């Protein structure tokens, strides 16, 4: 039995023509207290998966470990490391898909909600969703928290379905989860404007971008908004 | 599972238990004996939680009877009494305790006495002239406080029983479907099937 | 814990230590078990080096499993305790979970497997007991007797001995006993069993010991004067 | 001599005796034949019989369905370890969504042998063992000692006059290797190489027993009337 | 490893014996001489301290004779230490009993169980043997005074008289000769004192190299006493039967 | 307070024919009033010919299914490579099931397959493991709304022979796979109407002597 | 849930319902609610689905292994009191059976005891367990008596099913019978409520309280 | 439900003039019923004697503990146990049990053999160990024997005079509380004898 | 002193091999499958003439569709009787259908092994285990003390093993008839047994898919016996 302390918000994902997108900002709320602002919570696994993570961050901070000893036990009498046996996305799934069912089948959860985002070997996306209840599934589209009810209608707009994956571009790709960003920050009051952005394609490979900032937002009407109900001045 | 009554006189112990075995709405069966046989001059009336009784009352029969083998001797009432009791005294303190209420009446042998021991759920051991377990006694005490008498006969002790079931025929809210009467004194134990 | 295999194979095929505890019974005091028609008799042998020694609270060599069970042996004494009281305790087990007493087969069964399992166990020497198990199952008429020994084989007996001496005993048995008509009576099948200590044990004084069991949990044992009796009266008709 | 009565005792020479005694057992164990190509990797083994009455001893065992092995030896020490990769093979499909390595699965047996050889009480595994497999870096043929050393090989033979299959191996080398998306050429390869350590007797059809796996081929055995073919 | 320096104490000869009992048996056979005799009104144990020296503390001094409790008491011939373990045990399992059934141990069953651990280390754990014979003294309600021997074989017996330790075999004929049913305490007494005077290894029995109890029911009305001898009541003893 | 239960959502339904059985179930996987996937398939070919869904908490309906495939993958490795019949299996899952008793798999378990006399087969299972042999079965958030339908249509009850003053039944017959079929579709769309929970797609999964077809549809995704 | 069991004459009559319910929702009309141990023995279910059908199944298991050591059918008693010990075990954890096992030996002729998972276990000529036990309680006891002919007997424990599945709103679906004799028990079919009610109705003249 | 008072009872001891006293009621009932008149709460092992309220159960227990050990005390000690030593050994059981507690009130009483001073200690369920001069007071009763023990004791009593002093002190008590009476017993001690007396007092 | 678990020079387990001299020493016990059922006979070999003959358990039920007969030190095959027996039943508990003879035999022979310094030395028993399944329907299987068994069509273990087993070896074809298997049992238990064959001291068995594991009355092997005889003095 726990209770999450300090905490991360919404992580948003979706799938593209050649690969996957992910995103999450950089804020580590205490309850209503907006406490740490340079946190990272998405972490690269390899060259070709990346871990987005959000709930409780000192379990976070365990799952980190946890993928960091991984790479360092693939390693381990393993040749074929940096190639044929190198760690998969669907690997690294499977593996903290079983610690977060395990731990709450012990009724002593990993307080989290997870996306692991990559690209196969055989250059298929990656896109799986796991969190503290052992749950787990898969969708063109996926998000946590906030994001699932705000980020998924606005991605699902682009990527509705299966057969919408080969037409959607990472141009257009990038800009959707941006623009959901943006949203997010409006929108959800345990949120931040700086947020970090990585992209997992099957040609250019993992592209891992940080200090990214939400923009071009729209404040200006609110100027002319007064009062209440009755209140004209 | 609701009365039994005790009543030891001059030259032996009697035991009354009720018939009924209810459970919710329902009496179950109305010929239900609750007493067992602990040696052949040791009986032993109980009552309390579904189950916990029997496999009490078995528990401690199978015991009693492993030493009269052992030792080819019959433990006397004082001793039977001292080890249920501390079974009860070891079970009040254990994760799920034997909600086990016992009358033992017994006749020793050496002291030519009739014996009649009352011991609760907790492992609180009395010796008296006569006993009961649960509400029974709320009505049978100040009977038997007027009534009885220390030099009285098996005969008149059937008689003064007679008259305790018949104050809980009147008083009682529930249906207990009569008792079964049983005896012992020098000779054993034996059942009275006409009550 | 100490986890030794005392008990183990040689080249030939053999656990000594088995074999070594069937020596240690074959010194122990002579125990003779013959069933009649209705009852079975223990017979047993005492030693008669040992004098000033109290009967009434010296263990007796036949032992109550249950009312309607007994248990004689021939071996270590101290061994056949822990045998006993096990068997005791399971007898009792017995009556709580099936409400029946053990049948006589059962007990046997259930002796024999404590006995072999002491053969290949660690840490631990087989028991040096080989018992005579004998009496009447439950509502029934027909007499029992069985025999065990160290490595944990059990088998029926229509009549059988063990211990010291034994070998001359049971021929004595393997001639006088005849299987279409056993001893009638109680009589006759105690006598038969005395007759065949007598060949072995010295005098018919304080040495034999004589056991009858019968249907429906009778037993009891014989005082020296009733089994005096017998002594005198087979050694009278044995002049002639 | 006096340092062979346990596999905790080194000789002066600085060998242990209780292992190369279960080497031994190897020895004394029907002849089997392990070989491979960059496709398929095979597995040909002699079974071996009581009497006539009797039936033929199983030589093969299926550990997933991209790995498994034969057996020389101590037939029940086969089934803890192939027991022990069984379990090694599904721990990794269950926890990681992933085919055990057969790199992998030669290491864990290695490190199990190896304790048995060190500490007192227990004793050396009295078996060999050859592991074929199929992975992501193509078909494998490893070979396994209870010493606990564990090789990497294109083709082997293990067990009773097994030199004369290890010899036709060594030769046919740059031949069978090159068997490439041919699954027969491979087995009669096999079955060649076997035939080179029979004396006296010959293969016939419920005593040949050979195992397959490769690229589109699950781990499977072929017994009775299916070897056939190959005789 | 460690089988290399294992004695195995708990194995069978070829001829069917117990090696340690055996040898744990002729130990005791060295140990200073004890004496039960079981007499109609009480019992007698007499004891013989092993070789005394002139500056050992003799009264308040306890190497034979030990209480079990109020109705049991033990003489001891072996290693005193070994007896000590096994003595505090019984202590205990007399106590449990009592708490038990509110009744005094029975004396067999004192006996048995004491004797039933013996029998334990003959059989299983891997360990020696206890090296103690014990002769137990004691009185219940059933059986009345009895006399019980237990050896490290974990086997009991009941006796009349009985004698353990040195020179068993001497003392043992000397009880059979002059023992009878119909005795009384103080004719035992004499008996026991008479029988170590004669089988004794040392020139002179004396009050020194004695341990002395009796167990009658001497108090008042139905009810058993235990008397463990001081030295001067022991000095008196032996003048007042013509020993010394 | 930590709860370790959740409501995956979705519905399934097994039929049972002469020498066929189809288990079916939708594909949308909801957490309160989110869609989480429109296509998450919850019906498995667990290997010789036996199809499996546990609906529910789909964590626990996970974990039940890779624990049977687990044990169909051992059971043919401890007994020659035997195939498992669909009555051992629905014993094997009980044990499964009631091995954790005393905390459940939240699920509503459905197997289909055929017999060992080659007929069509639907075995439903409870939590905690009383399972029953039946020709027709719904699971999950929908089966209120699908069961009374398929006691109509599937087994005919309520439904007496015209004219025969409702004294003669309507007689009981194996339907064919397309009549089943027919049978399911109207199901779901109906339930998908009816049903916040129930839509996005419906996956049948076929098994006849032959082998496992599967079978897709599209559903309403409001 | 609406089982009973009696002892009468000719052996022992054995009868239950086949409803299942989660709350109000009725989840199955067709369970087997008594379980077939041996030729000799059968037990009946009411309470927990699961517990009475997976420690019943266990039990016959238990029954079986007890011949192989034995070389004899178990007793009645035997039998009941090893999954009365079992339950026991697990007393306050949450177990919720009410079952009666019935069968016939040689020592012990026609009997029938009550098991239960709060440790209840008795010996009787009479029972009935379940939410609808009073109703069929009602029936069976008023038209009880010992001299019944096997055929009176197997009608009046299928009438008081009956009378239960009409007014308990758990009970319900269909009637499953059994009749237990000297040779073993015999089966004596699945009975429909649906039209078992009118045919009772019309040819007994009851149930007037029900719109004909 | 509360341990300490279902079956009810008191104790009380006085130390006087080279002299103890130790006393308590006869009662045990369960709650409002009473159940028996003949319940001594009072015990003796050698010269050394223990009072105990509360559980009836834990009495009982207590009293056959306390027998074990002293017994075994003595064999081992070869002397009987004295006061102070056995004050010490009650408060090391009962603390022993700190997490799962007898639920009792005991009351230890007797005269040291060696240097003849007079003894008494009270515990709380615990052992915490309540040394006293005067008085000590347990059981359901207490408030009322504090009263009266507090104004009616005075130091340096006779064994005559202190009888009646501990008499009307219980006695008094005991009529004002529910749970207490049915009988009482007194004990007077002194060096070398111990007097008993039965107490007549009114029984409701 | 040595092991329990030590390896020979020659590569072989010393107890394993001390335990096969066990079982030679013990009564004989011969096995024969046919397509009508298999066959278990054995030597009682009573020691005594007053020991009561039908007491010698030496056949045993395993399941209904399962029979086992032993030889060598048989207190030795109670223990391996009791987990044959629980492994057969639990199975059916957790599969509902009956138990393969083969993997009933597998799972008796993964106790075998477990020994060492788990028990303290192997078994000083072999068995045979006959039964019959729908896979691969009547088998009989020779169980040892090293862990491995073999399938067998016919089988003879204990003291008479070497001689037995070459006599099977002439007699025995596959289109045997289930009558002439049991008279093949009885004829060569006659010839290596010391003592005159009878139906006391010697007993068959069968295991039939109909009518499952059947242990013959000594009425009707004295028929078996005296229909034996008859037939070998007929030519
Ligand atoms: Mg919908
Ligand atoms: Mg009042």
């Amino acid at each position: 039995t726990q209770q999450p302390i300090v905490t991360g918000t919404s992580v948003i994902s979706m799938k593209y023509d050649n690969g996957v997108i992910i995103a999450a900002d950089n804020l580590g709320s205490y309850g209503s207290l907006l406490r740490f602002n340079g946190v990272e919570r998405l972490i690269p696994v390899g060259d070709n998966t990346v871990v987005g993570i959000s709930g409780d961050i000192s379990d976070m901070q365990h799952i980190e470990r946890l993928l960091k000893d991984l790479v360092t036990e693939n390693a381990y009498d393993n040749p074929l490391a940096d190639a044929e046996e190198a760690l998969e996305p669907s690997y690294i799934f499977e593996y903290l898909a079983t610690v977060m069912y395990q731990r709450r089948s012990k009724m002593n959860p990993l307080w989290n909600a997870i996306i692991v985002a990559g690209v196969q070997s055989n250059g298929d996306q990656f896109l799986r969703y796991v969190n503290l209840l052992g749950v787990t599934y898969s969708s063109p589209t996926l998000a946590t928290g906030f994001g699932a009810h705000m980020a998924n209608p606005l991605l699902r707009k682009v990527v509705d379905r299966e057969s919408d994956i080969p037409k959607t571009t990472v141009q257009v790709a990038e800009e959707a989860i941006v623009n959901a960003m943006r949203v997010l920050y409006y929108r959800d009051a345990r949120s931040s404007r700086n947020f970090s952005l990585a992209i997992i394609d099957k040609n250019t490979g993992l592209t891992f971008k940080k200090n990214l900032q939400v923009e071009n937002m729209k404040w200006d009407f609110a100027k002319d908004i007064k009062g209440y109900g009755t209140q004209k001045i | 599972m609701d009365i039994i009554l005790g009543i030891r006189v001059q030259d032996s112990v009697i035991l009354a238990s009720s018939k009924a075995v209810t459970r919710g709405i329902s009496v179950l069966k109305d010929s239900d004996d609750k007493t067992r046989q602990l040696s052949p001059h040791t009986l032993m009336s109980f009552a309390g939680e579904a189950g916990d009784t029997v496999q009490f009352a078995e528990y401690i029969q199978a015991n009693i009877q492993l030493y009269s083998i052992r030792e080819d001797y019959e433990l006397s009432p004082q001793a039977v009494s001292s080890f249920v009791r501390q079974e009860l005294a070891k079970s009040i303190r254990s994760r799920r305790p034997y909600q086990v209420n016992v009358l033992i009446g017994g006749y020793d042998k050496k002291k030519n006495k009739p014996e009649l021991y009352q011991i609760d759920y907790l492992g609180t051991k009395v010796e008296l002239p006569y006993g009961a377990h649960g509400y029974s006694g709320f009505y049978t005490f100040s009977l038997l406080d007027h009534h009885y008498r220390p030099d009285m006969t098996t005969e008149e002790g059937l008689d003064l029983l007679k008259l305790c079931v018949q104050e809980l025929e009147k008083r009682m809210p529930m249906d207990f479907k009569g008792v079964i009467v049983k005896i012992v004194d020098k000779d054993g134990i034996r059942q009275v099937d006409d009550f | 814990g100490y986890d030794r295999a005392l008990s183990i194979f040689s080249p030939d095929g053999h656990i000594f230590q088995v074999e070594y505890a069937l020596e240690a019974v074959k010194r122990g005091t002579c125990a003779v078990g013959v069933k009649g028609k209705n009852c079975v008799v223990l017979g047993c042998e005492r030693r008669s080096t040992l004098k000033l020694q109290d009967t009434r609270i010296t263990p007796s060599k036949v032992s109550k499993i249950d009312s309607h069970v007994v248990l004689s042996f021939s071996g270590l004494n101290a061994d056949s305790r822990i045998l006993i009281e096990k068997a005791r305790v399971e007898a009792q087990s017995h009556r709580l979970t099936l409400e029946d007493p053990v049948t006589v087969e059962y007990l046997t069964r259930y002796v024999a497997g404590v006995q072999q399992r002491y053969t290949q166990s660690g840490g631990v020497r087989p028991f040096g007991v080989s018992t005579l198990i004998a009496g009447f199952d439950p509502r029934d008429d027909e007499p029992k007797l069985y025999q065990t020994e160290p490595s944990g084989i059990y088998s029926s007996w229509s009549a059988q001995t063990i211990g010291r001496n034994s070998k001359t005993v049971r021929e004595f048995l393997e001639k006088n006993y005849d299987r279409k008509e056993p001893p009638a009576t109680v009589e006759e099948c105690v006598k038969l069993t005395v007759r065949s200590l007598l060949e072995v044990v010295q005098t018919g004084a304080k040495n034999i010991e004589i056991t009858v069991v019968k249907p429906d949990s009778d037993i009891v044992a014989l005082s020296s004067e009733e089994i005096n009796q017998y002594v005198t009266q087979i050694e009278q008709e044995k002049q002639e | 001599n006096n340092y062979d009565g346990d596999t905790v005792t080194f000789s002066p020479t600085g060998r242990l005796f209780q292992v190369e005694y279960a080497l031994e057992a190897i020895k004394q164990g029907s002849v089997t034949v392990g070989l491979r190509s960059n496709t398929h990797a095979v597995l040909v083994a002699l079974k071996r019989n009581a009497d006539e009455l009797s039936s033929y001893q199983k030589k093969i065992i299926k550990c997933d369905e991209h790995m498994g092995l034969s057996l020389a030896g101590l037939a029940p020490d086969a089934r803890v370890l192939s027991n022990y990769l069984r379990q090694q093979c599904n721990y990794s499909s269950l926890v990681f969504n992933r085919k055990l390595a057969v790199e992998r699965a030669g290491h864990l047996l290695c490190d199990k042998a190896q304790k048995n050889t060190q500490s007192y009480g227990g004793r050396p595994y009295g078996v060999g063992l050859l592991i074929i497999g199929y992975d992501k870096s193509g078909a494998h043929l490893l070979e396994f000692q209870p010493s606990g050393n564990v090789t990497e090989l294109y083709g082997t033979a293990i067990g009773a006059r097994s030199q004369g299959a290890k010899t036709y191996l060594e030769r046919t080398l740059d031949t069978f290797i090159k068997i490439d998306g041919n699954p027969d050429e491979l087995i009669k390869a096999g079955v060649e190489a076997i035939s080179q350590s029979l004396r006296d007797e010959s293969l016939t059809v419920d005593n040949l027993s050979i195992a397959i796996v490769g690229k589109d081929t699950p781990f499977t055995i072929y017994d009775g009337e299916a070897v056939a073919k190959y005789i | 490893g460690s089988r290399r320096y294992d004695s195995r104490t708990t194995i069978f000869s070829p001829e069917g014996r117990l090696y340690q009992v055996e040898y744990a048996l002729e130990s005791i056979s060295h140990a200073g001489t004890a004496i039960g005799i079981m007499a109609s009104d009480g019992i007698v144990l007499a004891a013989e301290r092993k070789v005394t020296s002139t500056l050992l503390e003799q009264d308040t001094s306890t190497e034979k004779l030990y209480k079990l409790n109020d109705k049991i008491a033990v003489a001891v011939a072996g290693l005193t230490a070994d007896a000590e373990i096994l003595i505090n045990t019984a202590r205990i399992h007399a106590q449990n009993y009592l708490k038990t059934y509110n009744e005094d141990i029975p004396v067999e069953i004192l006996v048995r169980r004491l004797s039933d651990i013996k029998q334990g280390y003959t059989q299983h754990g891997g360990l020696r043997p206890f090296g103690v014979s014990f002769i137990y003294a004691g009185y219940d309600d059933r059986y009345g005074y009895q006399l019980y021997t237990s050896n490290p074989s974990g086997n009991y017996t009941g006796w009349k008289a009985i004698s353990v330790g040195a020179n068993t075999s001497a003392a043992q004929t000397l009880l059979q000769m002059d023992y009878k049913d119909d005795m009384k305490v103080d004719d035992a007494i004499e008996l026991a004192l008479k029988t170590l005077s004669k089988t004794t290894d040392s020139s002179a029995l004396t009050y020194d190299r004695l341990e002395f109890a009796t167990i009658r029911k001497g108090a008042n009305d139905g009810e058993v006493y235990q008397k463990i001898f001081k030295p001067q009541e022991i000095k008196d003893i032996l003048v007042k039967t013509g020993i010394t | 307070q930590f709860n370790p239960y959740g409501d995956n959502g979705g519905t399934i339904l097994g039929i049972a024919g002469e020498d066929f059985a189809v288990l079916a179930g939708d594909t949308r996987n909801i957490t309160d009033y989110s869609i989480n996937s429109r296509y998450e398939p919850k019906v498995f070919d667990c290997g010789d010919n036996i199809v499996m869904s546990a609906n529910g908490f789909a964590a626990d309906g996970d974990a039940l299914v890779k624990r049977f495939k687990n044990s169909v993958k051992w059971y043919h490795f401890d007994h020659n490579d035997k195939k498992l019949s669909i009555n051992s299996a629905a014993r094997n899952i009980q044990h499964l099931l009631y091995g954790k008793r005393f905390f459940p798999y939240y699920v509503h378990t459905i197997i289909a397959g055929l017999d060992e006399d080659g007929k069509g087969a639907v075995y439903s299972f409870d939590p905690v493991g009383s399972y029953e042999r039946e020709q027709c079965r719904a699971g999950g958030a929908a089966a209120s709304l699908i069961m009374p339908f398929l006691d109509n249509q599937v087994n005919f009850k309520n439904q007496y022979e015209p004219g025969t003053n409702g004294k003669v039944k309507k007689p009981l017959k194996y339907l064919s796979v397309e009549e089943v079929i027919k049978l399911v579709r109207d199901s779901f769309t109906s339930a998908t109407e009816r049903h916040i929970q129930v839509g996005d797609g419906l996956e049948i999964l076929i098994v006849t002597k032959d082998g496992v077809r599967k079978e897709f549809y599209e559903l309403k995704r409001d | 849930t609406t089982t009973l069991a009696f002892r009468f004459q000719g052996g022992i009559i054995v009868a239950v319902d086949s409803r299942a319910t989660a709350g109000n929702w009725v989840a199955s009309q067709t369970v087997k609610k008594v379980i077939e141990i041996n030729p000799f023995l059968l037990g009946t279910m009411a309470g927990c689905a699961a517990d009475c059908q997976f420690w019943e199944t266990w039990l016959g298991s238990q029954c079986r292994l007890h011949e192989l050591r034995e070389k004899e059918r178990i007793s009645v008693a035997a039998a009941s009191k090893i999954l009365s010990n079992l339950v026991y075990q697990y007393k306050g954890a949450g177990l919720s059976m009410g079952t009666m096992i019935c069968g016939y030996t040689r020592k012990e002729g026609p009997t029938i005891y009550y098991v239960d998972s709060d440790g209840t276990r008795l010996k009787g000529d009479i029972f009935c367990v379940g939410s609808g036990q009073t109703f069929a309680y009602g029936v069976l006891d008023s038209n009880y008596k010992w001299d019944l002919s096997v055929e009176d007997a197997l009608y009046l424990g299928k009438r008081s099913i009956l009378a239960a599945a009409h007014r308990d709103a758990y009970s319900g679906g269909s009637v499953n019978l059994y009749h237990v004799t000297e040779d073993g028990w015999i089966y004596h079919g699945n009975h429909d409520v649906g039209e078992l009610f009118w045919k009772v109705k019309e040819e007994e003249g009851s149930f007037n309280n029900v719109i004909g | 439900s509360d341990p300490s008072s279902i079956n009810g009872g008191i104790v009380v001891a006085m130390t006087g003039k080279d002299c103890v006293a130790i006393a308590c009621d006869l009662r045990l009932g369960s709650q409002s019923l009473g159940v028996s008149n003949k319940f001594e709460k009072i015990f003796h092992y050698g010269h050394v004697f223990l009072g105990i309220t509360g559980l009836a159960t834990d009495v009982t227990t207590l009293n056959e503990m306390f027998r074990y050990k002293t017994n075994l005390y003595k064999l081992k000690e070869e002397r009987a146990i004295e006061p102070e030593t056995f004050t010490q050994l009650v408060s090391s059981s009962l603390y022993e049990r700190r997490f799962g507690p007898y639920f009792v009130g005991p009351v230890v009483a007797g005269i040291n053999s060696k240097s003849g001073k007079p003894f008494i200690a009270g515990f709380d369920l615990i052992g915490c160990i309540d040394e006293a001069k005067d008085f000590i007071v347990s059981g359901t009763a207490s408030d009322q024997l504090f009263g009266m023990c507090e104004s009616l004791y005075e130091p340096n009593l006779e064994p005559e005079d202190l009888f009646e002093t501990i008499s009307q002190a219980l006695l008094n008590a005991a009529d004002r509380d529910a749970l207490s009476g049915w009988g009482a017993v007194v004990y007077i001690i002194k060096k070398d004898e111990v007097v008993k007396r039965y107490l007549k007092m009114r029984q409701d | 002193d040595r092991g329990v678990s030590t390896f020979s020079p020659e590569g072989r387990l010393f107890q394993v091999e001390y335990s096969l001299e066990a079982i030679k020493l013990g009564s004989t016990a011969i096995g024969i499958a046919t397509k009508e059922g298999v066959v278990l006979g054995v030597e009682k070999r009573a020691t005594s003439p007053l020991l009561e003959s039908d007491s010698i358990e030496k056949i045993v039920e395993i399941d209904r569709h399962i029979g086992c007969a032993m030889s060598g030190l048989t207190a030795d095959a109670r223990s391996m009787i009791e987990h044959a027996r629980t492994a057969a039943v639990t199975h059916n508990l957790y599969y509902d259908e009956d138990i393969n003879v083969e993997s009933l035999t597998q799972s008796v022979c993964d106790l075998a092994l477990r020994f060492g310094e788990l028990m303290s030395r192997p078994f000083g028993v072999a068995l045979l285990i006959a039964g019959h399944d729908a896979d691969d329907g009547y088998q009989l299987f020779h169980a040892e003390p090293s862990g491995t068994f073999y399938r067998y069509n016919a089988k003879a273990i204990g003291s008479g093993s070497e001689g037995a087993q070459a006599e099977l070896l002439n007699e025995w074809h596959s289109s045997l008839t289930l009558k002439e298997a049991e008279l093949l049992v009885l004829k060569i238990l006659k010839q290596v047994m010391e003592e005159k064959l009878d139906e006391n001291n010697a007993q068959l068995s069968c295991i039939t898919k109909q009518d499952g594991f059947k242990i013959y009355d000594n009425e009707k092997t004295a028929e078996l016996i005296k229909e034996l005889k008859e037939k070998e003095a007929a030519e």
